[PDB]
Formats: structure tokens, sequence, C-alpha cells
């Protein structure tokens, strides 16, 4: 409805108002971009990186599919199965996406490294997404 | 202290017509809002 | 004056267990004694903080209330300086008086050398960041300063009324009262917030909360009415409320005791929905002390049988008009809150629901006792329900 | 002094109070038409700023990404809390059996009900899609939600709805028996049956009065709480939320208290006026602007307490959040309404201690209107100030209002005004009962001394 409450309590301020009309209502070759598989936001509403949600939800029913044309009943999806966009475009392959439940996934396996921290922990809200900390290679002649 | 309409004969048939106004008007938007899709 | 006499004696015979059971408290473990002395000290300083505050609190609205338990809280807030010198033990105990005593750390934490000093052992960054506001000169000093003035205020305005007897009063003497009153309200708001915060909140110093102190003001205002409500009950028969008082100031007063005990759950839940919706660690731990390890049952209790009865027994006019039940009532609201103060200080150093003992159930009662036996030794020293006063005739209506 | 001046009776009481309505309508003064007039063009004002932020959008104001809640909100607190110290009047002195109320509280009842109107606009229109408003609201549909409920939006939408509700209510049981009086003397046939379907045909009476006084004493018992704890909501939706200047434990008691302290200096600022223009000298005492002015000074140093708090949070606390808090509140960009703050809300409030400050009128008003803008101040370092500056300093920005938040606001002013004019003219300004009922306690007291 647009109240923007969400917007002050999210610790990170990572959301997105739609204050005024953003999106290209009228071009049509603007219209041509847009992908299908995500809406197109209206003015007055949310918006913020959803672990770009379509892909999930796509890969989700390709498992489903595929599990019950075999008739398994299990829905095992693969960790190569999701690839984020902001993953997939990343040259130096930084981000790193999957589920962490599961401990053979890359994302698992780079969590439970000691470095690894989650942004602003005082408040408690668990990050998902977490971070590895910088650890810098200098030299014994301009540091030590 | 009592109402001013408590021994009146209206008392006991418009008490009635609250009630049978509650059972009426309440469910139909009962009817309305749950079986009616 | 005679039932006066009678509640003076339960009160020293109950002081009296009270000094026998924290003396073997300090034979056993003497840091059990201190920690219940700490508690003992907070909800006997329930009584005369809120009977000054409250005198005040008249004194700025004049009411038939007012007038009807004047005495007995000019009574309450004569106590102060006792309360001083019951203090001073805990001065003592948070001192450089330690290392003797038995105690094997100090009974706070700032008073602890290692965790505030720099370059320590312990070197606690929060603990130590606090060091000029949380050092002892600087704690005794401030709660020395806080006795000044409560015991100014209470002893001027005491004074005052003491003067009221002979003349110079339906105009002179009560704006004087009125004066004193109006700005010592804000004097007695500020200092006994920073009261509540160097006794209790300084306890745990990881954990602060603002609304503090107004949680121990409504905690002292409504230990302070269902006082003043027991005792009223008492003190039936000594001929002067039998002349000049009525049924209608018991029902103001148990009027008050009735909002003094929402707006207590008021505060209580307004910091309880803070801290629980807006779930950041430095908030937090307060309540996971209270309710892990049997706490929980006690603030579940504390909830059912010092709101939700209180409130739902208190809708009525009798138990409000009639004074019996009254009393009743009050003597529950003065147990439960015993049991709230026992839920807000003892889980910074008991840590079990079980881990209570026979101390923390002997500090609060003897410490009770002790005030109680000052409070009715002060009433008997003056005739109560001051008869000479411009504000009298809310007495009559 | 006396609360009633003598030299009055109930013919003359319902003289004096009953025939500021039921004039003329073209025999109405030419001060009301200026004021009308005004009040109307401020309307427009607000008109064509709501037609420009439903045709726009909600981009029109200077909110960005930090501050998701600018002025808006803040014009909400404000306009919310501006109805406190009205149903303090209406209620709350009702219940501690105050002799002061009984010529204010019609006033004050209609000001608390137009600034909820004035108020209860803003959670609408700071939607940005206004028309789902409705959705906050638990209403039967095909989708199955249900409002989050744990939200403070959430329950702020049943607690301004209560509210006004409640404050309507207690106006119209306030209204009947006044409407049975300016029905008895209207003196056009069709006027007597406009007020005589408002009163109901009241017929003053014992067994009707008696449920009067008791349904009176008794709603009195229930907004009493009520009052309170919409305004803790109103404080819970910053006091619930993790920015550090809004979790503060001691918001919802300070939030009451700038909220009687607002709501007072707004009362001051409409009824020197009242009193003056309209000549009700007798019926509003100097002394009911001498108690008035004290119990605004009760409050101004609870929320001086409160500004004490805060700044005991930030500097006992060895968090950096709230020690960067106080300092971008003391030393930051937006600092100067925290200087302005402190100026105002507890520089000027310290003169009110003074008996001759008090009954001085002209230091009265003036000092009730640095209390109004310094309230407003107090808001704006609340909500703004904070959430300019937050836990990652990418994500700090500044805050500039635009033309259409003031706009917006002096049409909100403009709507209050008009609703106070329409008010004053067809219906009486102070309780007609009550003070009769006042007079009969003045000369009882006289009686039985
Ligand atoms: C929104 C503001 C906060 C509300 C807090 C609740 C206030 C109390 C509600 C009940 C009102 C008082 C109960 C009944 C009573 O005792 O009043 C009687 C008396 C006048 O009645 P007489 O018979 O004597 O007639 C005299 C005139 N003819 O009322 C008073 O004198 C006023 C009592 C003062 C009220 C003190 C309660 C306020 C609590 C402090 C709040 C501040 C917050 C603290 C941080
Ligand atoms: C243990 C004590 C309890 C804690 C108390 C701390 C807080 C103190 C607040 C209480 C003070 C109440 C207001 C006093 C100032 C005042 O002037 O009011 C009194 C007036 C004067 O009456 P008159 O007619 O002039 O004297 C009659 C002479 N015969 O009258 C009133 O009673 C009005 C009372 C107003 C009560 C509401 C304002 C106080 C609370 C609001 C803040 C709430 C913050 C959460
Ligand atoms: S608080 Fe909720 S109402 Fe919309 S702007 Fe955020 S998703």
């Amino acid at each position: 409805v647009g109240t923007k409450y969400c917007s002050n309590n999210c610790p990170y301020k990572v959301r997105r108002f739609n204050f005024l009309q953003y999106s290209d209502t009228t071009t049509e070759t603007f219209k041509l971009a847009f992908n299908p598989d995500v809406t197109v936001r209206i003015r007055g509403v949310m918006e913020k990186c959803t672990y770009c949600v379509q892909r999930i939800s796509g890969a989700r029913i390709a498992a489903k599919r595929a599990a019950v044309q075999a008739g398994q009943s299990s829905y095992v999806i693969s960790d190569g199965a999701i690839q984020t966009a902001c993953e997939q475009a990343c040259p130096t392959g930084a981000i790193v996406f999957g589920d962490i439940n599961d401990s053979n996934s890359r994302v698992a396996k780079w969590k439970a490294e000691g470095h690894n921290y989650g942004l602003l922990g005082f408040l408690n809200t668990v990050p998902r997404t977490t971070y590895l900390a910088r650890v810098r290679n200098p030299s014994e002649e301009l540091e030590k | 202290m009592q109402p001013e309409w408590s021994g009146d004969p209206e008392v006991k048939p418009v008490f009635l017509a609250v009630t049978l106004t509650g059972m009426v008007a309440f469910l139909l938007m009962v009817w309305l809002f749950a079986f009616y899709w | 004056i005679p039932q006066l006499g009678q509640v003076q004696m339960l009160g020293l015979a109950a002081a009296v267990i009270g000094i026998g059971v924290l003396a073997a408290g300090y034979f056993l473990s003497p840091t059990s004694f201190f920690e219940s002395y700490i508690y003992g000290y907070y909800v006997a300083m329930t009584i005369p903080l809120g009977c000054l505050g409250f005198l005040m609190v008249q004194h700025l609205t004049g009411g038939a209330w007012g007038v009807t338990v004047r005495r007995m809280l000019e009574a309450g807030a004569a106590t102060l300086p006792i309360m001083g010198l019951l203090f001073i033990p805990i001065a003592l105990g948070y001192f450089d008086t330690y290392k003797a005593l038995g105690l094997e750390h100090p009974l706070y934490e700032w008073a602890n050398p290692e965790v505030v000093t720099p370059g320590g052992a312990e070197f606690d960054p929060i603990i130590a960041h606090k060091v000029p506001w949380l050092s002892p000169l600087w704690v005794t000093a401030r709660i020395a300063i806080f006795f000044i003035i409560w015991s100014a205020l209470a002893l001027t305005l005491r004074a005052w009324s003491r003067q009221q007897d002979a003349g110079g009063d339906a105009k002179k003497l009560a704006t004087r009262m009125r004066r004193l009153s109006g700005i010592g309200v804000a004097l007695f708001v500020i200092t006994v917030t920073f009261f509540s915060f160097d006794v209790a909140m300084s306890l745990d110093p990881h954990w602060f909360s603002t609304i503090y102190g107004a949680h121990y003001m409504a905690n002292a205002g409504l230990m302070t009415l269902a006082f003043l409500a027991l005792m009223m009950s008492r003190v039936r028969d000594a001929a002067l409320f039998r002349e000049y008082v009525s049924v209608k100031p018991i029902h103001d007063i148990g009027k008050l005791i009735f909002a003094f005990t929402v707006l207590w759950t008021y505060m209580s839940y307004g910091q309880l929905v803070i801290i629980w919706s807006g779930d950041v660690a430095e908030f937090t731990p307060w309540y996971v002390h209270r309710t892990q390890h049997g706490w929980v049952f006690v603030a579940l209790a504390l909830m059912l049988f010092a709101f939700a009865l209180p409130f739902f027994v208190l809708l009525f006019r009798g138990t409000k008009r009639n004074l019996n039940t009254l009393a009743t009532i009050a003597g529950w609201i003065v147990v439960m809150r015993f049991v709230d103060m026992a839920w807000i200080i003892l889980p910074e150093f008991r840590e079990h629901l079980w881990d209570i003992a026979i101390t923390d159930v002997a500090a609060p009662i003897g410490l009770i006792g002790l005030v109680i036996a000052l409070f009715a030794a002060n009433v008997q020293q003056a005739p109560l329900l001051p008869l000479r006063d411009p504000n009298m005739e809310q007495l009559q209506n | 002094e006396a609360y009633l001046l003598p030299g009055e009776t109930y013919t003359s009481i319902s003289a004096k109070i009953g025939d500021v309505p039921l004039t003329p309508p073209l025999k109405t003064p030419k001060g009301w038409l200026a004021g009308f007039s005004v009040a109307f063009f401020m309307l427009m004002i607000f008109f064509v700023s709501v037609t420009w932020l439903f045709i726009r959008g909600v981009g029109i104001w200077g909110i960005n990404i930090p501050v998701g809640w600018g002025m808006d909100i803040i014009n909400f607190v404000w306009w919310i809390g501006i109805g406190h110290a009205g149903t303090l009047i209406s209620a709350i002195l009702l219940l501690l059996n105050q002799g002061w109320r009984n010529s204010i509280n019609r006033f004050a009842e209609a000001m608390t009900l137009f600034a909820v109107a004035c108020a209860g606009l803003y959670p609408i229109l700071h939607l940005g899609r206004p028309w789902l408003f409705y959705w906050l609201i638990p209403y039967p549909n095909t989708h199955g939600m249900w409002p989050q409920f744990r939200s403070a939006l959430a329950w702020d939408v049943f607690a301004i709805s209560t509210y006004a509700t409640v404050s309507l209510v207690f106006w119209l049981v306030g209204l009947i028996p006044d409407f049975a009086t300016l029905r008895d003397r209207a003196k056009n046939i069709w006027v007597k049956r406009l007020y005589g379907i408002a009163a109901l045909g009241w017929r003053g009476s014992a067994r009707h009065w008696h449920r009067y006084e008791m349904a009176s004493i008794l709603l009195a018992g229930l907004s009493t709480p009520l009052v309170v704890s919409v305004h803790s909501i109103i404080s819970l939706d910053f006091a619930i939320s993790q920015v550090p200047g809004w979790q503060v434990t001691v918001f919802p008691p300070y939030f009451v208290a700038g909220a009687v302290f607002a709501g007072f200096a707004m009362v001051l600022l409409l009824m020197i006026p009242v009193r003056t223009f309209y000549g009700f000298e007798n019926y509003i005492t100097l002394h009911h602007l001498d108690v008035m002015a004290k119990v605004m000074l009760t409050t101004g140093m609870i929320v001086v307490y409160g500004y004490f708090m805060e700044v005991f949070a930030s500097l006992y606390s060895g968090n950096e959040f709230e020690e960067y808090l106080l300092y971008n509140r003391l030393f930051g960009p937006s600092s100067w309404a925290y200087w302005g703050l402190l100026f105002c809300n507890a520089v000027a409030i310290q003169p009110l201690w003074f008996k001759k400050v008090r009954q001085n009128i002209p230091a009265l008003l003036i000092i009730s209107l640095i209390v109004s803008v310094g309230m407003w101040l107090e808001r704006y370092v609340i909500i703004v100030i904070s959430l300019e500056r937050d836990f990652l300093p990418s994500s700090w920005d500044i805050y500039i209002p635009t033309i259409w938040d003031w706009s917006l606001y002096i049409g909100t002013f403009g709507l209050f005004f008009t609703l106070l004019f329409l008010f004053i003219r067809v219906l009486p300004m102070i309780n007609i009962f009550e003070m009769r009922l006042f007079l009969y306690q003045e000369t009882e007291k006289a009686k039985q001394r």
C-alpha cells in the first residue's frame, strides 16, 4: 500500500520505493526489454532483491516436474540449478548463491569458513546473505 | 432503576426483532463472504 | 492511636525476624546477604519515596484524598534520613570495604576493579565506558545528594504542615507548600529515576532502559497507595477519621490504586513490547534472563495475579467504596509488588527461581518492618488529618 | 481565585452561551466571516495539495530512500498528539473531579475531533496507493488475507478508528442536552426539528440524568486509558522499530506527555481568542488559564525529562550508534532542529513556573506558540534526524522537505480551522449544562462554606 515503514526498519536500507511512476509505461521498445517473468512495478510499491526468485521458482518447478516425471516424490534441486543474475554476471565470482542446509553446496562450504560474517550482527536479523572478510596479503616492506 | 420500556408490551417483539435482524443480516454477510464464490 | 501501636509492634517483630535471618545469611554466605539486602532496600524504598512524591502530588493537586492521607504521607516521607542510614551498608558493599566482609566480587560490576580498569584482566568495554558515571565515589556522591534533596523536601514539607496547626494557613503556608511541592515534583522525578538507575539498573551495566525509573515510579506509587489503604483500614477508629472522613476519600484512594495498577502494567507492557518487538541484542538479555530457568512462571503469575485479578476485581464500587475489601485488595497488591520487585531485581544475581534463598524473603519483610515501625512512630508524634487547613472543606464535600 | 465569576444565573448561562449559536446566519459577525474566509482559502490549498498528491504520487514530498517517513508522519504525530489534551479536559478531568473542565470540555472535545480528522487523513495520504487503505482493516475478501496485526501501523488503524469513534461518541453525548436547550430557544420552526432530532428529545430529567452522569463518568473511564494507549501506539510505530533514535523505552509515556503538552499549547492558542472575542470572561476566568498553564508546565517537565532520558541513553550506552545519534543531533547537518528544540520546549517553559508569567495573557499566548512550534521540532528530531543517519554510512542522506509538505501542512491547518469555524457557528462552544451544574456546585459551596 506503500507505508514505507518497511524501509525505515530494514537496518541495511536495501528496500527501494517507487515514489513516482518510474517504470516506462509508454515507450514500446522499453516495453520489449522487460523480462516477463518479473512484475514491472507500479507507482507506490516497494522493491528489493528477491534472491532473484524468478530463477528460484523456475528451478523449483523444474525440479518438481522432473521428480514427478520420474516418480521419486523427492524434489531434490541441484546446487548449480539456480544462478542468480548478479551471481551469473560477476566476473570475479565473489557472489556465490545456493542452498545452505545442504553441506555439499558451494555457499554452505563458504559459510562454514571462519572469516564468514553477517552484516550488523547485533541486530538479531540472522542474515542469509553473509560476507567473507577481506583477507589481505601485504608484504614485509610496506606494512611490517 | 429500570428502563422506561421495561413494562411495555413492545419490549418482547422488538427485542425479538433485534435478534431476528442479527440472524438475518449477519448470516447474510456469512453467506456472501464465506459461501459465495 | 492504639491500632497504630499494634501495627508498629507488628512491624518491629517483622524487622526482628528479618535481622535474625539476615545475620544468619551473612553467617552462611555474605554475598547472598548483600544481594538480598540490595533487593530488600529497593523494595523497602518503594514506601518512603512514593510517600514523599504522593504528598507533593496532592499538595500540587489539592484533593479530599490528599487531605485524608496527608499526615500518613508526611510520616512516610519523614522516614527518609533513616533510609539513608539503612542505605550505607550497600555503600560499604561496593566500596573499598570489599575484600573484607567475605565478598568474592564487589556488589556491582563497575565497583569491580578488573572490569573497569584499563589494561586489566577483564577490561569489559561496556562497563569501562561508563566509569566516570559508575564509580564508587560518583555513585555514593549522587545517592547522598539525592538523599539530601529528598530529606530537605520531606522534612521541610512536614515542618511546614506542623506549623499549619497554629495559624497563617488559609492562604499562607499552603502556597509555600504548593511552591515547594511544585519544584520538588520535577526534582523528585529526576532524582528517583536516577536513583533507580544507580541501584537497580547498574547491577547489570550491559543493559539499560529509559522507562526504568518511571517503572520504579509506578511501582513505588502503587506500593505506597496500597500501603496507605492498608493502614487507613487500621486507623478507622481514630475518632478523627470518623469525624472528618467518609467513604468518598476511600473511593478516591481505591480509584488511585486502580489507576496506578493499570499505569504500572502499561509501563511494563511498554518496555516489554518495545524490547520484544525490536529484537536488538543489547536490550534482549534482560528478558532472556527473566523468562529462563523458572523466572517465566513468576512473570506469568505477575501478569495474572498483579494485573488481571487486581484490575478485574477493582472495576467495581464495593471493593472501592467499602474499606475492608479494599484493604484485602491492597494487601494482595503489596504482596504482588514484593513478587514483582523479586522479578525485577533477583534475576540479576540468582539465575534460577529455585536459587531464591531464605534471605530474599528475610530482607524485604525485615526492611519493610523497619519502614513500618519508623512510619507508625512518625504518625503518632503528630495529630493525623490536619484539621486546620485551607483544603479541609473537600472532606465535607 | 474562582473558576466561575459571580453575577451569573441559569438564565444568564443559557443566554450567553446559547445565543452564540442560533444567531441569524445573515447577522453573523464579520470577524467570523474573515476567519472562515481565510480557513476556506487554506482548505482550497489543502485540496490542491491532495490533488497533486493523488495524481503525481507521494514522490512530490521530499522523502527519499533513508527517510521513508518525512514531514507527513511528523504532521501526523503532531495532529494526533494535539487531541490528547482535548481528551484530557474531556475525560481525565471528568474522572479527577476537576472544576476547570466545565467551560472547556466542549471546545476540547471539538478540537480533539478536528485534530483527529486532520491527523487521520495522513495514514491514508502517506501511502502512495491510498485507495487500498482498507487493506489495513480486517475485512472479508476473496483473497483470504489479513492485516499483519503485529505491525504498529496495524495497531494504528484500530487505534485511530477507535479513538475517532469514542471521541465522536463523547462529543455526541456531551452535546445532547445542549442540543435540548438549543432546540428550546431556536425561534425558527425548521431549526427546532433540526436540533430536536439532534437532541433526540432529550427531556432533561432524573432517571435520565442518572444514566447521563453514569455513562459520562464511565465513558470518561473508558477514554482515559484509551487516549494514553492511542498516543502510546503513535509512539510505538517508532518504539518497536530498530532505528537507534526510535527504539527508546521511554517513548510511550514521553509521547503521551508531548501530546498533552502540544495539545495544551493549542487549547491556549485557540481559547484566548474564544475568551476575548466572544464575551465568555466569566465562564473562562483567569484562574482557568493559570491552572491550564500549570498542567502544561507539568507535561513540559516530563518532556524535558524525556529529552534527558535520551541524552542519558546516548551517553550511558557503549554502543557507537546511540553516541552518533547524540552527535548528529547535536552537531550534525540537521542539528538546527535539536538546538531549536532545547531553546523552545525546554528554555521557554521555565517562565511558566512563575504566577505573573502565567497570568500575563500576551506572554502566555506567545509561550504557547513556541510550545507548539518546538513540539513540532521534537517530532522532527525524533523521526527525520534518526532516519537520516543509520547503521550503514552509505545509507546516509539529508532530508529536505519540498513545497508540497508545507502545502499539505497549511492545508490541514485550513481543514482544522474550517471545521472549528462551523463548530463555533452552528453549535455552542461551552457546555451549557455542566456550567449550570457548575453554577449550582459553586453556589452550594457558597452555601455550606
Ligand atoms: C494522560 C495523563 C496521565 C493519566 C494518569 C492517570 C491519572 C489518574 C486517574 C484517576 C484520577 C484520580 C483518581 C481519583 C482521585 O483521587 O481524584 C480525586 C481528586 C479530586 O477529587 P476531590 O473529591 O478531592 O474534589 C476536589 C475538587 N472539588 O483528584 C485530584 O486531586 C488529582 C489527583 C492527581 C492525580 C495523580 C495521578 C497522575 C499520575 C502521574 C502521571 C505522570 C507520569 C509519571 C512519569
Ligand atoms: C509516587 C508519586 C507518583 C509519581 C508522580 C510523578 C509525576 C507527577 C505528575 C502529577 C502532577 C499533576 C499535575 C500537578 C500540576 C497542577 O498544577 O495540577 C494541579 C491543578 C491545580 O488545581 P487547583 O484548582 O488550581 O487548586 C485547587 C485549590 N483548592 O489541578 C489538577 O488537579 C489538574 C491535574 C492534571 C492531571 C494531568 C496532568 C499530569 C499528568 C500528565 C503527564 C503524563 C505523562 C505520562
Ligand atoms: S512496510 Fe509494508 S506497506 Fe509496503 S512500503 Fe513496506 S511493504
